[PDB]
């Protein structure tokens, strides 16, 4: 009695012997960039801003330091675990987005170009959106396993390793996918969500600005920095590349943050959230659900430090303080400011995301912690109240899309790699620095009666094009990426990449546990600290093919 | 098997009579928009005659739909095939008895890829716990069915799709019509795009029961009883091209859940007594009622695989939505009867209830029914008794009333729905009462509102009937001759319906009210005659005959102007019948042009159109014209049933049938006429074939034209026409094998039989056709021939 | 016992005491809205287009003139019943408008103006609402019941008559919501759905001069030509009414009848037409469902006439051919042609609405009768095949807005108001159809390209600002109607209006039946047919309260 | 301020049929039961769900989905298995001693 067993067949399923086939292919595809609006948590949104706590640019917020304890762990570099949750938590889920590319790139490599023309420009997605993901892990773990070989089978991958390739070896099969992007994408991509040939080439960049300063010895210290790397990061940040894209600065600076100017000119690439789009709720950008503001109820997560609201004073010359500025606390009616400052963070007694109806202050209502944390509101990531485009979920959320590469990184990638090179290009690096300072000076739209109502100076200028050290225009251009990309959550990865952590971090416990008491038992820990642990049970799980980081054994 | 159908035109004929209506409207029949190629011209008479016609083997100039001459009744017809078995067994100690019954039913459809299959058990039993005092028992029945149910009239649709489309396209997809032809999509596909729409539906219902015995003679007695059924079902949408019919691209599911659950509850006391020459019975008790039903729905459209294996609402892609609300009512009820006999010759019993329900106010929710009935057994008078010949006389008598409130749940309320429109609709018409306020284009949720879907009646009340019988049951010659004679006259009062309200009432003018009170009156015959002759020959015959009239005694103006028992508007009803109708008279047609002239300024009348005769007698026809033309109520009605048995063959017959009956009908609208309908170029009846013409006259059947300008479609007698007949319901033929050996093995009565339902009717010669008592119907019912068996130990 | 009967309540509705609730109120308000969207039907839509096949700018079409009779029977003038229920169904149909905003009123009236702060604007938007019933009623039936007492119960609406109020009284009737609109409605909404005050004038207007056009006999024909009528439309076209709003013509004319454009200056009140919004497909614009062409597989109705093509011709000069229009058809290569043709009627070897990938032509493809009924389509309610904004439920429809009133119909009333009281303004009265003319001489976005493609010769010129004689002006008045307003449903409504309904049909009925066979024995009764009648079963069933109309 | 209600519905279908056929022996001393036979079982179930937001009543008996007025959902999928079985036993014994 043998078909009786063979009658009952699954239900509103796909089972995997016709997923290969070519109707489903670009389903494949659209499902591949959802798991980046859809398979993260508040806990472990892929802005990474949890793991930006770690810099000086923000506190943890919330309650106390009990509310949300493995992340005040990381805050004060002591107490991490190699066993705790949270990091377990991302390095999986990351590695999930690259499943859906990798499935997509099995199903693709088996069309008939003739049949179907769009199958590179696919699976050069595909291959853009898994070295995303990989390139986000790297910063995240630095010993990383390479998954990019799309045809390996289930059980081949008990056998992979995070010491297959070496760092340098790692990072240029990072930079091999979006190699591979920037030559088969089209250069203008209709449908926003899709990556243009100009993002593959930032992306590129990025990745080889991170590659050029080298960790090529055992431990996480600087052992060179590579020209070749370098002189990758100029070529593809290249304006000729980029104008056939159409991409560039916008005009004020708090466009790139707010809901009414998706996808303009500087969303080089992005994250497309969405509502009214039969999603139970979303496809809202749920993993900021923390970062919410106390006026909603809750919860009041990614708050801006001091040390980053100075760091927007000024001079009279309406150049940054770089001696000087941490010293004495940002007071409105004296010193002048960087307007950055006000898309920025959001201060008491000021419109909150320009709103006049909500005055920020420092009560119940805007500080969960009562002063704990300070009361200053991260504002990049949250909108108006009033928004029609902000639903309440199990957490709170908007559709306000997420930009990965704006493209006031290309030109500051761009600067920094002129400036690192040292073949007297550092003037033409200086041209680049004042676009992007330029364009901030000016950028008060929303904000242009903070003067005469709080009594806000703006004064900000570009520098004079004349002949500059190099490690002076290090200078320079470690300030415009601090005062541009605030809260943005690139600020550790920074520091790490210029090998500074251990020093700026630890100055940053000092100087600032005046004024934030947690960060009063803080160290960070040269060569241990400057990655995270890969995660015990992923460690454990591998049966010895996983390598530890240096300074976790 | 289906043994009859209008007759609907070959494809050859579909050009003859389009030809036809072009050249009598005297425009090219070539420049029609299906062509159909003629070479026709006149005769030396000069009017037209058809020589010939050819259509180019495809329907479109892209070949993609070949020239067919389909019967598509013929396609979407099988023979049905039904089976079913049934075993009980029970068993009777005393002390108590239990029973127990399976079966099964199956039926292929008539209409393909439909089926239907029910499964029964039955298990029923008591206890006598108290040897003659206190038993209890239980009924139990257990049902499941499962059906894919026709389509929405798709034999009508049948009829009404031209023979020239095909069934295949020429790739070998469904075809369908294309170009001009009629938007009416292939059936033969409707059908299979529905054969994997089944529900199934379990039923539960019985009672438990306490009957206590305290003494002798009374007794008292509760019972209970539920009655749970549940209906799922998921019904699919696939996407369909074929011809002009799109649906571009459509896929969607509906999963949907009905629950209707009864539940009743009386207790009731009997005593009665018996003291020599006295006798009776008297009943006191109760009954609650309560029916709760229910019923909700899931719907998901596009899925990436088309097949009720992956269609289910969580693998849908596009956009949902959800449907569902539920209804209920009680009933409560209080009753006592009345029973008294003198030794056994003058009986009499009187009834009262008092009954409330659920769908009333409360100044109207109780109502009170008596009843009163005696009888006279004359043949046990003493004075009687010398005749002996004649074996029972009594002479009956009744009177009473009983209620009607079988209205909707929701009668008394203004309801007003929020009705957001997510729903769907046929050309509009959502009435959706959710708009883009802000000029978006939407979206996104747009503000909804509410809507009227019926105003209330907070002072509406039960329909009243009273009813009055007497009779006279008669039986004679040692029980040969039995039969009856019995007289009604049942008169209704404040009669429960649902009136549509005026026009300008808008939105849900309709209400539940009482109009007013009908009368309905007659004779009942049953006569029996059963013997046996000398030679062997059992017989026994029982016939019936009957008559009745029925009047409309009053009616509110405003119910009484608008036609719903009712007029058409033009004449009121009180004092007629319920259900007669006022048209105009059709007198033939006109045969030449001079009779045009010698007949009333009739607006469209032409020659060989539909003449009405003046009523007016002023020489206009307007519309003050017409008088009733219509009564539904027969002459008489009557039946004959007729059993056999002779050398252990079994046979028995039943006729029923009518004499006298007018009939009205639409079916004419498609049978006589090219343009009596709203939409253009549907296959018509067979029989406008003979229609008059120059060529062909003294026809009753006005000519052919490509547009109504006579308003041929208006109320006319045209379509009355008799329906007097004679139906052979059942006839079934039987053998019983002889005890004696049917005993042999192990049985007891051993039976084959064959059986015809609906075999054959005897009709008037005035019917256009197919059924008398379905005068609307365009087809008959379906014929059936049984085999089958009993077996009896 | 009686507890028992009384635990079951009504499931998932709202009970008639509780509609009254101020929290309903808003809800009502909306409802009376929407029906204006779903309370149609193919076969009775709001813009009234089937009852246009009356005049001389369209034909039925179809299958041929079987395919719809009823409807061919009003094209004709002859076959038309008393009992028809095409007739019967727009009659009930828009009354259906009525009950809900009277509805809605009946909540507002009763609001405390304390705490509902917009009690009185709201208030006028329904009595708008009401308004543009009523009117259309008048417009197809002259004879029709005045709905205006919302706290009428159900039972006295039996006891209501359409002869209650004199001709002039209904007119009035309908003007008087109107006023309470322009008086009590804002300047600006914000929700481009809600009239503004100045559409509540714009139709203030539009009323008095349909009113002022009197028929004061027992029949159809014009008693006169009321000046205190006239002169309040003048008033109530102002043109420092219309720029507290904002409204005034577009940059190019085919940017009204285009999604992209939906709701800029020119459409002074809209139904707004949505998709996406979570019904079931869309609350689309389901009525015009038989007007798309044969291509989308159904249905070709609303064909464009041939006689509306030809009155497209123009001059040298760049005017109207008034006497000469019709004698030849219009030929592209050689003929002056008014740019507004080519967004009126989409004609064969020509795109169909602007996708010059869909060319329409003589074929099965775009006529569903094989030529019976013509090659045009009609393209103002039609749209983009290729549109994201088009969707096939039962038939085919769209998201595209209909505009009831348009700015072009402000200006053009002011100047017939103008023309019609003769009082040395009429100079004034031609720069207003100067204004109209001017805009559409250079509306050539989209179609520039037809010259050298197509070899189309556009020549439209404003005419000179000199003296014209009454009757001269009352010329050039009717033609830019004609030529602004074609295949929308306003032209035999106007013919009637002018009282010329008899006249102009039945000689556009000879001159048309040598192109067209349906109408070669078409006729229009004088006195009888500018109306519809009052359908048979509404008579019936006020038990003679109601009244017939004169001819029928 | 959400309202929304679940219309949730569940079902579960089992049916068995077997054959089973016995013989026993009892001479004497020893003493017999063999027995020989099949049972078959299929289980199907399922479930649906029609899910409603926004309701102008927060009652129970005004949430119905009809009444809703904002978003819906629709869910629901099925599931089943059968299982066969054939089967023999032995039992053996001189009058109640060895077994
Ligand atoms: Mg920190
Ligand atoms: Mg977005
Ligand atoms: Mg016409
Ligand atoms: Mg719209």
């Amino acid at each position: 009695c043998d078909d009786f067993l063979d009658r009952q067949v699954p239900q509103g399923i796909v089972t995997g012997d016709q997923i290969a086939s070519p109707e489903y292919v670009d389903n494949l595809v659209i499902s591949a960039y959802a798991i980046w609006a859809t398979g993260d948590d508040i806990n472990s949104s892929f802005s990474l801003w949890n793991y930006d706590v770690r810099s000086d640019d923000c506190y943890k917020g919330g309650s106390g330091t009990e509310d949300g304890g493995v992340f005040n762990a990381l805050e004060i570099s002591k107490g991490i675990n190699t066993t705790d949750w949270n990091i377990n938590d991302i390095w999986k889920r990351l590695y999930q987005c690259i499943t859906r590319a990798n499935t997509a790139l099995q199903s693709l490599d088996q069309m008939d170009e003739k049949t179907y023309p769009l199958k590179n420009q696919r699976i050069a997605e595909m291959r853009f959106l898994r070295g995303h993901a990989h390139f986000m892990l790297k910063q995240l773990f630095k010993k990383i396993v390479i998954v990019n070989d799309e045809n390996m089978e289930p059980d081949a991958y008990n056998e992979l390793s995070n010491t297959t390739y070496t760092n340098d070896e790692q990072w240029q099969k990072i930079a091999d996918d979006f190699q591979f992007a920037y030559d088969n994408l089209p250069e203008v991509q209709i449908e926003k969500g899709r990556p243009a040939q100009a993002a593959a080439a930032a992306y590129l960049a990025k990745t080889y600005l991170y590659k050029a300063y080298r960790q090529d010895g055992a431990d996480n210290a600087l052992t060179g920095i590579n020209e070749e790397d370098l002189k990758q990061v100029v070529k593809y940040t290249d304006p000729l590349i980029m104008a056939k894209g159409g991409y560039g600065l916008e005009t004020d600076y708090s466009m790139n943050f707010l809901p009414q100017y998706e996808n303009g000119a500087e969303s080089v690439w992005a994250i497309q959230y969405s509502i009214n789009d039969g999603t139970y709720n979303g496809n809202l950008n749920w993993g900021m659900g923390l970062t919410t503001p106390q006026i909603l109820g809750c919860c009041d997560f990614h708050k801006p430090s001091q040390n980053l609201v100075n760091a927007f004073k000024t001079d009279s010359q309406g150049k940054p303080l770089f001696s000087t500025y941490d010293n004495e606390n940002y007071e409105v009616a004296t010193d002048n400011v960087d307007p950055r400052l006000f898309h920025t963070v959001g201060m008491p007694g000021f419109p909150y995301k320009y709103n006049e109806g909500y005055i920020i202050q420092k009560n119940d209502d805007w500080s969960r912690s009562k002063g704990l944390y300070g009361y200053y509101v991260s504002l990049k990531e949250n909108v108006d109240p009033d928004c029609d485009c902000l639903k309440k979920g199990s957490y709170w959320a908007s559709s306000l899309n997420h930009i990965v590469i704006r493209y006031a990184d290309v030109l500051l990638m761009r600067a920094e790699a002129l400036i690192q090179l040292n073949d007297g290009r550092i003037t033409d690096a200086i041209s680049l620095i004042n676009e992007v300072r330029s364009r901030a000076a000016g950028s008060t739209m929303l904000i242009f009666n903070y003067k005469e109502d709080y009594g806000v100076n703006f004064k900000v200028t570009p520098y004079d094009l004349k002949a500059y050290a190099q490690d002076e225009a290090m200078k320079m251009l470690k300030w415009e990426r601090r005062v541009e990309f605030g809260m943005e959550s690139s600020r550790f990865f920074d520091l790490v990449r210029w090998g500074e952590a251990k020093d700026v971090i630890n100055a940053y416990y000092v100087t600032e546990a005046s004024r934030c008491s947690i960060y009063k038992n803080a160290g960070f820990t040269e060569n241990k600290n400057e990655y995270l642990p890969v995660p015990f049970e992923q460690i454990s799980a591998s049966n010895g093919n996983y390598t530890q980081n240096f300074g976790w054994h | 098997m289906y043994q009859s159908k209008m007759n609907v035109l070959n494809t050859e004929q579909y050009g003859r009579a389009m030809w036809q209506a072009y050249v009598n409207d005297g425009e090219n029949p070539n420049g029609n928009a299906l062509g159909y190629a003629y070479n026709w011209g006149y005769n030396a008479d000069g009017n037209p005659v058809l020589y010939g016609m050819t259509l180019s083997k495809y329907l479109d100039s892209k070949n993609t739909m070949p020239v067919a001459d389909t019967d598509w009744f013929d396609e979407i017809t099988r023979t049905g095939v039904i089976q079913q078995y049934n075993l009980s067994v029970s068993n009777g100690s005393e002390k108590g008895s239990s029973f127990f019954s399976l079966g099964y039913y199956k039926n292929l459809g008539v209409i393909k890829d439909t089926d239907f299959d029910r499964f029964s058990a039955r298990m029923n039993s008591d206890y006598k716990l108290i040897d003659d005092i206190l038993t209890i028992g239980q009924h139990f029945t257990l049902n499941r069915t499962s059906e894919v149910q026709a389509p929405g009239g798709i034999i009508e649709t049948a009829l009404d799709i031209p023979s020239a489309i095909p069934v295949y396209a020429s790739d070998g997809s469904w075809g369908g019509p294309v170009g001009g032809w009629p938007d009416r999509r292939n059936p033969r596909a409707v059908l299979e795009y529905n054969k994997d729409n089944r529900y199934t539906y379990w039923r539960m219902f019985g009672d438990a029961y306490v009957n206590l015995t305290p003494f002798k003679g009374f007794n008292l007695r509760s019972t209970f009883g539920l009655d749970y059924a549940n209906k799922q079902a998921r019904y699919f949408t696939y996407p369909y091209q074929e011809g002009t019919q799109t649906n571009n691209g459509k896929s969607a599911v509906e999963a949907k859940q009905e629950h209707w659950t009864k539940w009743m509850w009386n207790a009731i006391a009997t005593y009665q007594l018996e003291v020599g020459k006295h006798r009776g019975d008297v009943m006191i008790g109760m009954e609650l009622n309560r029916e709760d039903d229910s019923h909700f729905s899931g719907y998901k459209e596009d899925f990436s695989i088309l097949t009720p294996d992956y269609m289910w609402p969580d693998a849908g892609s596009g956009t949902a939505q959800a449907y569902g609300a539920g209804e209920g009512y009680s009933l409560v009820s209080f009753f006592g009867k009345m029973n008294y006999s003198y030794a056994d010759r003058y009986l009499l019993s009187l009834t009262l209830r008092r009954d409330g329900s659920s769908r009333f106010g409360k100044n109207h929710r109780y109502a009170t029914f008596p009843s009163v009935s005696l009888g006279w057994r004359i043949t046990q008078e003493n004075f009687m008794k010398e005749l002996t010949w004649l074996d029972d006389l009594k002479l009956r008598a009744s009177w009473g009333q009983t209620g009607n409130q079988e209205i909707s749940n929701l009668a008394r309320y203004t309801i007003y729905a929020p009705n957001y429109g997510t729903t769907d609709s046929f050309g509009g018409q959502s009435y959706g009462t959710a708009y883009d306020i802000t000029g978006s284009n939407g979206g996104g949720v747009l503000p909804s509102g509410f809507k009227r879907n019926q105003i209330g009646n907070d002072n509406i009340k039960w329909e009243t009937t009273t009813q009055t019988n007497v009779g006279i049951d008669f039986s004679l010659f040692k029980q040969s001759l039995y039969g009856s004679l019995e007289y009604y006259y049942k008169k209704a009062t404040d009669i429960l319906t649902e009136m549509a309200g005026v026009g300008v009432l808008g939105e849900g003018g309709s209400r539940w009210i009482n109009s007013g009170a009908m009368k309905n009156q007659g004779f009942e015959f049953n006569l029996g005659y059963r013997n046996k002759t000398a030679f062997g020959l059992t017989y026994d015959l029982n016939g019936n005959i009957s008559t009745y009239r029925n009047e409309i005694l009053e009616l509110p103006e405003t119910v009484a102007a608008n036609g719903k028992f009712g007029g058409n508007g033009v004449k009121s009803v009180v004092g007629h019948t319920y259900g007669a109708q006022v048209g105009y008279i059709a007198d033939g047609i006109f045969k030449s042009q001079d009779e045009v002239d010698n007949h009333a300024t009739q607006e469209g009348a032409a020659v060989g159109r539909i003449r009405y005769r003046d009523i007016d007698h002023n020489g206009v026809i307007d519309e003050r014209d017409q008088n009733w033309i219509y009564d539904p109520t027969p002459s008489f009605s009557y039946g004959l049933n007729i059993y056999l048995e002779y050398k252990n063959f079994d046979l028995t017959m039943f006729w029923q049938g009518v004499q006298g009956v007018d009939i009205i009908s639409d079916v004419k609208k498609k049978s006589d006429f090219w343009s009596a309908s709203n939409v253009g170029f549907l296959n018509k009846g067979t029989r406008l074939l003979n229609a008059w013409s120059p060529t062909n006259p003294n026809s009753d059947i006005p000519a052919l034209t490509r547009s109504d300008t006579n308003n041929e479609q208006r109320v006319s007698t045209y379509f009355v026409e008799n329906g007097s007949f004679l139906k052979l319901r059942n006839i079934q033929l039987g053998y019983t094998v002889p005890a004696v050996i049917s005993k042999k093995m192990r049985m007891d009565r051993l039976r084959f039989y064959c059986s015809a339902q609906n075999l054959l009717t005897i009709k008037s010669k005035n019917f256009t056709g197919e059924d008398p008592e379905n005068p609307n119907f365009s087809y008959p019912i379906p014929v059936n021939i049984t085999f089958g068996l009993n077996i009896g130990f």
